[PDB]
């Protein structure tokens, strides 16, 4: 059953993940100012982030794979102490800082790296 | 599958601390619900923790800038009064009087144009103490705030009833609700619920008590920042409502004159009855039982065994060394010395009190306008429940066992954070970054 | 030839498919309140189904199709008797009632439990 | 290493589809009209050609292919002479006459050319 | 101008119940008075 | 110099040094001010 909008809010990465479609859904649902300084912020907030998960290769889908290495240097634990216990919003703490960083090196290389390849693989 | 990599994953449960604005939800005219939205719906959370804070909300700054616009908007149409600043020929009305209002009501008769610019009219009309002031057989007086600001009428036919309203959110943005039973100001809250536009609000304004407002759970609730600190304010909340009647008795007539061409102005007629003074009660043994209540929870930061005085309060103007409020269209100020008499050792009737009316108006202290409200025919009448007082401290040397507290307030920020405690804006952002085995393909 | 805007209106659905893309073209194409309020409410009209049939995980193509049983409880007409005669606008009031309850199981179902697959599948 | 914004803007074709992603990221970035009647202004500039890039079959991607011939009566210049000396400057000029026959047999054919076969193999 | 022609559609109008011409009976008497704005106004000839 | 073209006399001419060549003015009266109250509220100052 759907627990509702920020149901899985304390619950496990693992738990939260069956359900996402939930909070996507919910996003875009003299005094005229005032219903419209708010109604044009809503937009671009969503066009943004739009943006830039098209920008990544995979606009279409939710769950987006890639190939770059994770480097253990910024994060260092194991597949099962991330995935059982803890929820997303300790998990937000230990990557803020590294955040510029794999928002660049994702996008600069890869798409870049990827249409490369069928430019010249339907060249021939 | 040892080398892991990144994915990215839409629409995933987190927020941030941000502020934006807000908007109306709502259900002849008052200041407010003129045309903005028609409007519960919560959904439970569990074991989230969250570090409220409020004294440092941005939902209260935004709100007490949207009520002084709200109420200077909605004067701007109705009639500027400029050509009464004129010099008045005035008496004292009913005189050989043995009672206690004596200095009050003075009989006055001034000039004023009429419709035709080339013909004059004589008026005969009736102003209380606190607005007229001599200037250097009767004598001469004149209004109270000429000199510094021009003054205006209200429109007759819109009042000043509260309605309550409700803040709700824009798109993109949340709002979080404690759900705890005892809470202090600021610290974690282990049971939050997300809400998309609160409960009800009445915008109700007052000095000294707090009328009208929502109850608590079944203990009273002492709030403040650092009551080490003597600088700061103290919040209480009660639980069971005390009630008070407050009234106006005397008969009243309104008459009406038209100042120029179209303009239309009321004036206070004159008394039909019996001279009487405005006063409020209070049921005596319940107000008592209610301080010894709330010294019951202050002492659990003094120790045991120190002495507690309540005092009257200390100076400033009127609006703040007195009790004001707004009881269905005329303005109060009562004295509310009579309840903050004998101190507290740790071993059928009622309570009357006086009470003034003044007429013109400068609430929100801006200089350069001021307001004038017209008299209503007809005798008033008031209940209300307090719900809540605002206390202060006095500081004192190093050796002290007598701890005061004097009813202070004023500020006019603290009535609204006595009740928009239990909220928080918050902002969704939907993107996030974890790692898996996963590798996509060529 | 192109009929122009709204051509096929009165024309058979199997006609009306050959000719879509007219009409989404046309889409997007004190007093200055006016000029912005009407102007901002173009917008989110399109965003708001553009979001949804992105959610349904076709959001690039036109002509979706997706894996979800009719159960002709709903309307039990047959193939000939819909492609051949009656128009768009007869076919919106049979459908009128059971829109939400075929926007919900499409979209809550499907795409949950096509992006377990690949989840798993890239794993191995 | 990356020039900034429009910096390849004197280069040659060839090296300037090298970096393209740098100028696709900046496009988003009384008197609170004029800063709403620049915000919105901004909006539908980017949803325009968001529209028309989508409904050309090739809204994900950046190095988009189609099965159009070129026809070389619009201009008629070596594969060489393209893409090692001039730039996109010059290349704007000789293409400007020809941009609404493009647009339109690019948009009206291909992709109403491509939905009758899916919808033709998936019947079988 | 530049119509486009239908056929074979019907459609139920109904007039006297149109809700364009709620929208342009205010849009006049704004634009009336809003003419009157800047103009004299003649408040002391009532003599 | 700048123009649009010399030839024709109706337009112009702007011209732009490079080192800037100073200049001062003053005057040197003393100048009390006053004050006075037009209507209810309003100021009205004039010169001493
Ligand atoms: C904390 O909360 C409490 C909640 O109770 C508040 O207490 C109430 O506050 C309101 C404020 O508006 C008080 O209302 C006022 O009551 C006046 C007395 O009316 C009563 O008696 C008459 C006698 O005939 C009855 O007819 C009335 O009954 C009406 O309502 C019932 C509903 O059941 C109907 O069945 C009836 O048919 C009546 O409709 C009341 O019982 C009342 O006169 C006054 O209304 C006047 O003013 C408004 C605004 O001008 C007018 O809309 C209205 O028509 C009246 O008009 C007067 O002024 C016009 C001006 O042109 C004249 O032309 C008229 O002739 C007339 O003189 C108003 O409604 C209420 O009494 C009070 N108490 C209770 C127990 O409800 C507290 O205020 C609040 N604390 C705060 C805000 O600090
Ligand atoms: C309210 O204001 C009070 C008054 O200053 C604050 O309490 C004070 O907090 C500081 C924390 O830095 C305490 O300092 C500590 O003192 C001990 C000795 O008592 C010392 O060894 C430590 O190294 C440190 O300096 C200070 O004692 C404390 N004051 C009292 C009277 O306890 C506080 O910041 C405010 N908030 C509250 C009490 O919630
Ligand atoms: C500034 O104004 C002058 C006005 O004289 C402009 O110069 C003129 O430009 C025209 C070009 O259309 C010249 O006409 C040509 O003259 C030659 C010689 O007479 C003739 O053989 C050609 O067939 C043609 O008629 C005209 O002579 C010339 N005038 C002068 C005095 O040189 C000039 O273009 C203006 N500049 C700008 C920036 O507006
Ligand atoms: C937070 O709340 C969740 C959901 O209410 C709790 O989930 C339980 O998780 C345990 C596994 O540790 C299961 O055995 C229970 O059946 C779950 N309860 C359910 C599904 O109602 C979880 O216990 C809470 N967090 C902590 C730390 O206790
Ligand atoms: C109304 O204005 C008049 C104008 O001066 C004031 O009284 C006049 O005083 C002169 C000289 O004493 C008399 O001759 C007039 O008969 C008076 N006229 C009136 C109408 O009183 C007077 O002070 C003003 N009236 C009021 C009530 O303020
Ligand atoms: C506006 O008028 C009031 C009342 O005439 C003035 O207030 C009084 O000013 C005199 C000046 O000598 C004081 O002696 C009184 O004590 C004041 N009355 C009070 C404080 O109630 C006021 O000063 C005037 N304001 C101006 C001229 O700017
Ligand atoms: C409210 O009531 C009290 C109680 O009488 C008033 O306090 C008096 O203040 C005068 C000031 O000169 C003292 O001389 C009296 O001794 C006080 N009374 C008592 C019983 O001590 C007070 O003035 C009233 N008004 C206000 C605004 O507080
Ligand atoms: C309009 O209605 C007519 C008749 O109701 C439809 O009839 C078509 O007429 C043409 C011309 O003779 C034939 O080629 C078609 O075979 C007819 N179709 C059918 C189903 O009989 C016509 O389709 C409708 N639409 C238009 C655009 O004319
Ligand atoms: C990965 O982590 C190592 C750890 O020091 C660091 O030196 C390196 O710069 C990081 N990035 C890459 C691409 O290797
Ligand atoms: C969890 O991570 C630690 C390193 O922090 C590792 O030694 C261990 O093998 C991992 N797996 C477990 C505890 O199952
Ligand atoms: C992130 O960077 C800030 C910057 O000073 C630092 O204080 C904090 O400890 C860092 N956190 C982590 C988890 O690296
Ligand atoms: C509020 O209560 C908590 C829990 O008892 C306590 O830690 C905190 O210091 C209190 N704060 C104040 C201002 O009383
Ligand atoms: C007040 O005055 C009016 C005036 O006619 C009268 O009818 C009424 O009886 C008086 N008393 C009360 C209590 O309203
Ligand atoms: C106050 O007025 C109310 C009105 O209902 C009345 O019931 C009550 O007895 C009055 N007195 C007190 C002390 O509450
Ligand atoms: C107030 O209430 C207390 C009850 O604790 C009672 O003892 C006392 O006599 C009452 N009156 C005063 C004036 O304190
Ligand atoms: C005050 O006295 C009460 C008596 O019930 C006792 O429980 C409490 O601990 C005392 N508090 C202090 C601060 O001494
Ligand atoms: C408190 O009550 C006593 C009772 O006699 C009275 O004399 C005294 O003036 C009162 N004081 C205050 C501050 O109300
Ligand atoms: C005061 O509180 C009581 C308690 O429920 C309530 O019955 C009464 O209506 C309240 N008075 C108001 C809201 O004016
Ligand atoms: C399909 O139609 C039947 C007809 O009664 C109905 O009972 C059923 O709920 C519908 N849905 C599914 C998923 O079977
Ligand atoms: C059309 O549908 C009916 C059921 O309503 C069916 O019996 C018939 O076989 C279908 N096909 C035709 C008439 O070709
Ligand atoms: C759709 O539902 C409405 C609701 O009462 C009903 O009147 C109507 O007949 C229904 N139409 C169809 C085709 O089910
Ligand atoms: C090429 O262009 C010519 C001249 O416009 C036109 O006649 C011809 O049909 C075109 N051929 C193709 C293959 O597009
Ligand atoms: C380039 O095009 C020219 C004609 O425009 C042709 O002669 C030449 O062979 C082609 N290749 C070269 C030389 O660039
Ligand atoms: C484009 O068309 C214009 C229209 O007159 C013409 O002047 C220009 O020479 C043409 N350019 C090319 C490159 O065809
Ligand atoms: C500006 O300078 C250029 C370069 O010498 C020259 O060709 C042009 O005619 C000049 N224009 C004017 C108006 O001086
Ligand atoms: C101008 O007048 C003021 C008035 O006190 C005086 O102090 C001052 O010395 C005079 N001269 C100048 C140059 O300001």
């Amino acid at each position: 059953v759907s627990l509702g909008f920020l149901g899985a809010a304390g619950s496990t990465m693992g738990a939260a993940s069956m359900t996402l479609t939930v909070q996507a859904r919910n996003l875009l649902s003299h005094w005229g100012i005032k219903q419209l300084q708010a109604r044009v912020l809503a937009v671009e907030h969503y066009l943004r982030d739009q943006q830039l998960l098209g920008i990544w290769g995979c606009s279409g889908k939710l769950i987006c794979c890639t190939n770059v290495p994770w480097n253990s240097s910024w994060s260092n634990r194991n597949l099962s102490e991330i995935w059982d216990n803890m929820t997303w919003l300790q998990w937000d703490k230990e990557i803020s800082n590294y955040t510029q960083i794999i928002y660049g090196l994702l996008e600069e290389s890869q798409n870049q790296q990827e249409k490369n390849e069928q430019d010249l693989l339907a060249l021939d | 599958a040892e080398n892991l990599w990144v994915t990215v994953y839409y629409g995933v449960p987190v927020w941030k601390d941000a502020e934006t604005t807000l908007f109306c939800a709502s259900d002849h005219n008052v200041w407010a619900t003129h045309a903005c939205v028609p409007t519960p719906q919560e959904i439970h959370l569990e074991n989230v923790t969250e570090e409220f804070n409020m004294w440092k909300n941005n939902m209260v700054e935004q709100m007490h800038e949207d009520i002084i616009s709200l109420w200077d908007q909605s004067l701007k149409p109705c009639v500027k009064l400029t050509p009464l600043c004129v010099t008045l020929q005035c008496t004292n009305y009913a005189p050989n009087l043995l009672s206690n209002m004596r200095g009050e009501l003075k009989q006055c008769s001034f000039n004023m144009t009429t419709e035709l610019r080339d013909k004059k009219q004589k008026v005969y009309s009736l102003f209380y103490r606190l607005d007229v002031v001599q200037i250097n057989s009767n004598k001469e007086y004149r209004l109270i705030n000429c000199n510094t600001s021009a003054i205006t009428q209200a429109c007759p036919k819109v009042s000043f009833e509260p309605i309550p309203i409700h803040y709700c959110a824009p798109a993109g943005f949340a709002i979080l609700k404690c759900k705890d039973k005892k809470f202090n100001g600021t610290g974690p809250c282990p049971s939050v619920s997300t809400v998309q536009c609160t409960h009800g609000i009445k915008p109700v304004v007052s000095t000294q008590l707090l009328l009208n407002g929502s109850l608590a759970e079944e203990e009273v609730i002492i709030r403040s920042e650092n009551i080490t600190n003597n600088a700061k304010n103290i919040l209480v909340q009660l639980n069971t409502p005390v009630q008070i009647n407050c009234t106006r008795p005397n008969n009243n007539t309104v008459k009406s004159i038209r100042i120029g061409p179209g303009q239309a102005f009321y004036y206070f007629g004159d008394i039909i009855g019996d001279i009487r003074m405005a006063h409020c009660n209070v049921s005596k043994a319940t107000w008592n039982e209610t301080l010894g209540k709330v010294v019951k929870q202050l002492r659990k930061h003094f120790g045991n065994n120190t002495i507690i005085r309540f005092a009257q309060s200390s100076g400033g103007d009127l609006e703040v060394t007195t009790h004001s409020f707004n009881c269905g269209g005329e303005f109060f100020y009562c004295n509310t010395s009579g309840l903050f008499n004998s101190t507290w050792i740790s071993n059928n009737d009622s309570i009357v009190l006086p009470c003034r009316i003044k007429q013109i108006i400068n609430m929100w202290q801006r200089i350069g306008q001021a307001m004038y409200a017209p008299p209503i025919q007809g005798v008033i009448r008031c209940v209300s429940n307090i719900t809540g007082l605002i206390l202060t401290r006095d500081g004192g040397s190093t050796n002290s066992t007598t701890e005061t507290f004097r009813p202070g307030g004023g500020d006019m920020r603290d009535n609204w954070r006595s009740e928009l405690y239990k909220y928080k804006v918050v902002k969704i952002e939907p993107l996030g970054v974890a790692p898996t085995r996963c590798k996509r393909r060529v």
